[PDB]
RNA sequence: AAAAAAAAAAGGUAUGUAUUAA
RNA sequence: AUACUUACCUUAAGAUAUCAGAGGAAAGUCCUACUGAUCAAACAUGCGCUUCCAAUAGUAGAAGGACGUUAAGCAUUUAUCAUUGAACUAGUUCAUUGAAGUCAUUGAUGCAAACUCCUUGGUCACACACACGGCGCGGAAGGCGUG
RNA sequence: UUGGGGCCCUUUGUUUCUUCUGCCUGGAGAAGUUUGACACCAAAUUCAAAUUGGUGUUAGGGGAGCUGGGGCCUUUCAAAA
């Protein structure tokens, strides 16, 4: 019905937690009413910052159902 | 003028908003000049009679 | 649908995030609502508890033990008096609400890091928020970069001596009458 | 702005291969060529293989439900 | 064609079709013919029963229900059976339902 | 509209099922800009479908680049540019004058005999003349401040809407970021795009 | 057809509402909401004992059961008795209705006939 | 509070003070990542279908469905309605209550009062032209007037004039009732 | 419904959250929608295991929210008036 | 033998400008 | 409160107990301050209906709390990972480099008591009356019944 | 009308329905009661009144009248045995 308001967030590098365990960081591109969020330059954060972190793809889309909290690390 | 309008307005529209503002100020100055010329013409018409 | 704003009591037709967001931020709605919670908040202090009394039958022992004790006199002010004294007491409570002694900020005014801490606009935790807290400023400073190199000697006819400690108005006759030394 | 399902339509026509993570309970991730999709984000994948979490077996042209979708990653 | 376009009676004909011709026709033909059905829930135990009624959400009213549930701890298994005369089953728990010969 | 799955089915049907319309590599169309504003009305011709848009914007990468769309897009846009200019003309006709100059003629009357006095008495003569003409100029200035009090503003060529000089900038930003003004801003730029 | 409209005619009957937790509720039934929210009156709600040489029961259902305030201290097994429990609809798994009532009278929906009688 | 990023001034903002931070309690439930419903559901076995026979021999015959017979009653009743309509449909050159002269001059009156008379209808119908034949529809089981009639007139043009005049406006007032009028339609 | 309208009435005030994942986000509420998904400003976070951090901005999905703690003085707020008298709606 | 036209703005919220007293 | 300027926006749909019978405009619909049955709400009103409503013939007691003290109470269990070098048994100590690292160890978990303080009640009337388990006036909360 | 006794006065802004007067050697007196009055909160100026916007109070007890409901008694009438 109503579109979520991410309007200040887009183009800013954002960390968001996928399900319980995972945390993905990427530059937010677009979003929809289900809060499906597509972002680019995705990286999967882990305990060891440079080591266990591995990039996903040039463009990644996320189902809004697996989104828990969304924090922007940015202005 | 930038610090005053920068807070509420988004930064991406701040540039075009600024340019439109400067253009509006210039148009105001032009209108002022035209009014001054009209005043001069009125003074000359009052002096001729 | 229609969004009824019960603070202002005025309807707004066909609610939408834009129009509703504009009304809620509106100045008039702001004054109305803020005043509303000012009243609803002053009421709980204004309202008297009026707890229920449960009176039991006084026993024969304590009536005799309390009969030998003399009866104490009670004082009751006139209506004209009690209205004024209630006004004064309430205005004193309002005073103790707003006091918030800051003197520490007055002490460190010339400290080398005074600009990074007590200015509170340029801080880290609270710094970024104040910018978004600035009003829309519709129509009609102490930068952080300061160093110790400014004001090298804190006293050159600059400072005012520290303000004297306050005193209660009631007991103001309690003060020692004369000072120990001669001030100018 | 790039709406997410627009991006998925750019996965359909650009014929780029995608890896897609499922829910954390199942324990497999699918990868293949996304062909077409519905409003519910349930997608048909041509030439799909299921990898447990590289010896996974090839699937086929398979319809995968959108309820179990977590990530769609190129 | 989406459902919000249709009128009040077109939804009734749509539900009549879906029950008569469709997946749930497996249950409907099972209700009329008095054929016992096997139902697996997501709670991981299975009822052998006879369907007196069913519904869109798959919730269904049953008669002569026989519930079969096994449990194991450290690979020690026991099979337990529980009989019920009449029952009402909410449809979100079920996964697979088969029609016995 | 009632549920998100319905809206999303509508969007996906816009993605997946001559028509011309939207044309130029940047946004535009005359209609899409002004929806919800007083100016433009409802259904518009043909179909601005995201499928056709993606095909054309991908042909921009293909670079087939045959600006027949732009040659129809000048016939579409420049007409609206001319409509806005015309509305500007109508507003300029409306604003400036009213019953107005009647009292201003009155002001002129209060000047007339004044400016005459000198020629009748012709040092104190020319002095009374100077003070008289000064009073006349003051009366005219008051009249201009009165007509401004009725309407003090300048019509912006872009959006054909009125902008007061005394409301400064921070109020004008609301008018500059609106759909009407920003839309006309884009359409002017599109005319410049098509003149090259 | 909404089969929940059947449960609304089961009012004032002894019933067990067997929930998703495994918790079972015996009680007298009151009005059932269209979302299948089921409100009961005098209820004894408990957990079954899987035997299997001490297989730990549901850990969340024991806490939720003690936290109703209805579990009495001296109960040896795990039960609670209370008045007026209101149960959300999505929590229900099975409903065991009494053997006495006849379905042929209650399973007739008046809207189903009303649609056919009118056409 | 210090900043109070809000519409309210400082006094209203300090009035909304929240309760102190919530104390930390260790979770007693299963972490969100570990949350699942029961996996490894045993499917319906060949051994389960083998255990089916114990249930089948115990309850071989299901209880009859008497709530479905309420529907099978009404639908069969509809079919029988269609059969009665079939009995009516097979039954205008035979009828000879309707065998009066050429249908082009036959004008149909309806909604006439059951207390009406042949003279008044002869006048109201005679207003638009001369009357050739006239017939009033009465039930076959008894003489009660059905409220409709057929009037054959000397010319079809006068019958059309009567249909348009009498039937096209409000219905023609006869006795206490408004009477519709049309062509024979049969 | 009233429960969501009270959340809209809590904008610009310090609120607490409990996500169904077990965490706790206490901080100032900037935005809230009718889908209960809110965004908070200058918030202190408590992980499910107790580790506490601080983040400037956060957006959470409403489906994952468990309870929201709202400043107590909103209890007497006009939403909870049972018998209330509204004027006539404007005709449009 | 046949013939010919139509009746209309609505009203909500917010922002800026001016007026309502010794 | 009025006038002008600018911005933001506009109608999910339907219905108000059911069943049956008689009547008005073969099928169906609508309608009847029409007739019956059942259901629901409000208002009254009753039941030898059920439960509860604190000491003054004394310095008490019942219910519920403390986000109170004793209290560092008593009894338990805990304080990061990776790389390189030295010594060492055949894992241990020290030094250096990198990563993250809720605070607490007067903590956390279990066990129990004492004390202190808060909120609440008809602290009502009659009675100090040798019985086989009533028929004082009210208030609170229910169940059942009639109108 | 006076006197004596009993209990209560935390009613804590000394009976809390307002306003004004007033009280412990006392329990009082005056005016007023819903298209109204009173209390209070908020402002910016004027410069202590009002102005505009808001929240709240207008209560309890008894009796007479009138009116609704219930139980009981007496009389009159209709039906049935
Ligand atoms: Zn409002
Ligand atoms: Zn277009
Ligand atoms: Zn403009």
């Amino acid at each position: 019905v109503s579109t979520p308001e991410l309007k200040k967030y887009m183009d800013k590098k954002i960390l968001l937690n996928i399900n319980g365990s995972r945390k993905v960081a990427g530059i937010l591109r677009g979003y929809d009413i289900f809060l499906n969020v597509v972002l680019d330059d995705a990286m999967e954060i882990n305990g060891e910052d440079p080591a266990n972190n591995h990039q996903l793809g040039l463009q990644t889309v996320i189902r809004g159902n697996s989104i828990i909290s969304l924090e922007a690390l940015d202005a | 003028a930038a610090a005053a309008a920068a807070a509420a307005a988004a930064a991406a529209a701040a540039a075009a908003a600024a340019a439109a503002a400067a253009a509006a100020a210039a148009a105001a100055a032009a209108a002022a000049a035209a009014a001054a010329a009209a005043a001069a013409a009125a003074a000359a018409a009052a002096a001729a009679a | 649908t229609r969004y009824y704003c019960e603070y202002c009591h005025s309807y707004l037709t066909h609610d939408t995030l834009s129009v509703r967001k504009s009304h809620l931020v509106g100045k008039n709605h702001l004054r109305i609502t803020a005043d509303y919670y000012r009243n609803k908040a002053r009421d709980i202090i204004n309202k008297h508890n009026h707890k229920r009394r449960h009176i039991g039958k006084r026993g024969r022992k304590e009536r005799e033990n309390s009969s030998q004790n003399e009866t104490l006199k009670v004082t009751c002010l006139s209506n004209k008096e009690k209205r004024h004294i209630m006004h004064v007491k309430k205005m004193n409570q309002k005073e103790l609400a707003q006091t918030s002694i800051d003197t520490l900020k007055l002490l460190y005014d010339g400290s080398p890091g005074y600009s990074k801490v007590f200015v509170d606009a340029n801080r880290f935790d609270i710094g970024d928020l104040v910018k978004a807290s600035k009003l829309p400023q519709r129509a009609n400073s102490r930068s952080r970069d300061e160093t110790c190199e400014s004001n090298p000697f804190p006293r050159l006819n600059n400072p005012k001596k520290l303000e004297p400690p306050k005193i209660l108005s009631q007991w103001s006759n309690t003060i020692p009458k004369t000072s120990i030394f001669y001030s100018v | 702005m790039v709406p997410p399902i627009n991006c998925i339509f750019n996965f359909l026509q650009q014929q780029t291969p995608v890896t897609i993570w499922l829910f954390e309970q199942i324990g497999i991730r699918i990868k293949g060529k996304i062909v077409g999709f519905d409003e519910f984000m349930n997608v048909v994948i041509d030439e799909a293989v299921e990898i447990p979490v590289e010896k996974g077996t090839p699937l086929g042209k398979i319809l995968l439900k959108g309820d179990n979708i977590t990530l769609i990653t190129s | 064609r989406p459902k919000h376009e249709l009128s009040r009676a077109e939804l009734e004909e749509l539900e009549e079709f879906e029950f008569k011709h469709g997946p749930m026709s497996l249950i409907n033909d099972a209700m009329v013919t008095r054929t016992p059905v096997i139902i697996s829930l997501r709670n991981n135990h299975k009822i052998i029963a006879r369907v007196k009624a069913f519904d869109r959400h798959c919730n269904m009213v049953l008669e002569n229900v026989k519930e079969l549930w096994t449990e194991k701890k450290g690979k020690n298994v026991i099979n337990r059976e529980r009989f019920i005369s009449k029952l009402f089953l909410r449809g979100d728990s079920v996964i697979v339902v088969l029609k016995t010969p | 509209m009632s549920t998100p799955a319905a809206e999303q089915r509508k969007l996906v049907e816009q993605l997946m099922g001559p028509k011309i319309c939207k044309s130029y590599l940047v946004g535009e169309c005359p209609y899409d800009l002004f929806q919800g504003t007083k100016q433009s009305l409802g259904k518009c011709p043909q179909m601005h479908l995201t499928k056709h848009k993606i095909q054309y914007e991908r042909e921009v990468k293909q670079g087939k680049t045959f600006p027949e769309f732009e040659r129809e897009y000048l016939a579409i846009l420049s007409r609206f540019v001319n409509e806005c200019n015309g509305q500007i003309s109508v507003a300029l006709q409306n604003l400036k004058h009213t019953a107005e100059e009647r009292m201003k003629i009155q002001q002129v009357t209060e000047e007339l005999d004044v400016l005459d006095v000198r020629i009748g008495l012709m040092k104190l003569q020319e002095l009374i003349s100077k003070r008289k003409e000064v009073a006349k100029r003051v009366r005219n200035i008051t009249e201009n401040v009165g007509q401004s009090a009725q309407q003090k503003l300048q019509v912006c060529e872009v959006c054909g809407a009125y902008l007061s000089r005394l409301d400064t900038d921070r109020r004008l930003a609301d008018h500059f970021l609106g759909k009407i003004h920003l839309g006309y801003v884009k359409m002017r730029e599109d005319y410049d795009r098509l003149m090259k | 057809m909404k089969l929940v409209n059947f449960l609304k005619k089961l009012r004032n009957e002894q019933v067990t509402i067997e929930l998703k937790n495994g918790t079972t509720v015996w009680g007298t039934l009151q009005s059932v909401s269209p979302q299948m929210n089921a409100i009961l009156t005098d209820v004894k709600l408990t957990l079954p004992q899987p035997r299997l040489n001490k297989l730990n029961s549901n850990g969340i259902a024991m806490a939720s059961l003690y936290l109703t305030g209805g579990q009495q201290p001296t109960a040896s097994d795990n039960i609670a008795s209370l008045q007026y429990i209101n149960i959300r609809g999505n929590t229900i798994r099975q409903i065991i209705l009494p053997d006495s009532l006849n379905l042929d009278s209650l399973l007739v929906d008046q809207k189903q006939l009303n649609s056919l009688r009118r056409s | 509070m210090n900043y109070n990023l809000s519409k309210y001034p400082d006094d209203v903002s300090r009035l909304f003070k929240p309760r102190p931070p919530l104390s930390y309690k260790r979770p007693t439930d299963y972490p969100y990542a570990k949350r699942q419903t029961n996996p490894n559901i045993t499917g319906v076995a060949n051994l389960l279908s083998t255990s089916l026979k114990h249930y089948m021999e115990e309850f071989p015959e299901g209880s009859p469905n008497n709530h479905l017979q309420r529907y099978e009653d009404i639908k069969l009743s509809k079919i029988k309605n269609a059969q009665l309509l079939d009995r009516r449909l097979q039954n205008p050159n035979v009828d000879p209550h309707i065998k009066d002269t050429d249908p082009y001059r036959t004008i149909f009156i309806g909604r006439l009062p059951y207390d009406l008379d042949e003279i008044e209808l002869q006048k109201y119908f005679v207003k638009f032209g001369e009357i050739e034949k006239i017939r009033i529809v009465k039930d076959k089981i008894t003489q009660k007037s059905k409220g409709y009639a057929f009037i054959v007139f000397k010319d079809p043009i006068s019958s059309k004039m009567a249909f348009k005049e009498i039937g096209v406006h409000r219905g023609i007032q006869i006795k206490d009732r408004i009477c519709i009028v049309d062509i024979e339609r049969g | 419904g009233i429960p969501v309208k009270l959340l809209n009435e809590a904008q610009g005030h310090i609120v607490s959250l409990e996500l169904t994942t077990g965490a706790t986000y206490r901080g100032k509420l900037v935005e809230s929608e009718d889908s209960m998904n809110v965004q908070l400003r200058d918030v202190i976070a408590t992980e499910p295991q107790g580790a506490v951090t601080h983040m400037d901005q956060i957006f959470v999905r409403g489906s994952q929210i468990k309870f929201i703690v709202v400043p107590d003085l909103l209890k007497n707020a006009p939403l909870f008036k049972k018998n209330s008298s509204r004027p006539m709606p404007p005709i449009r």
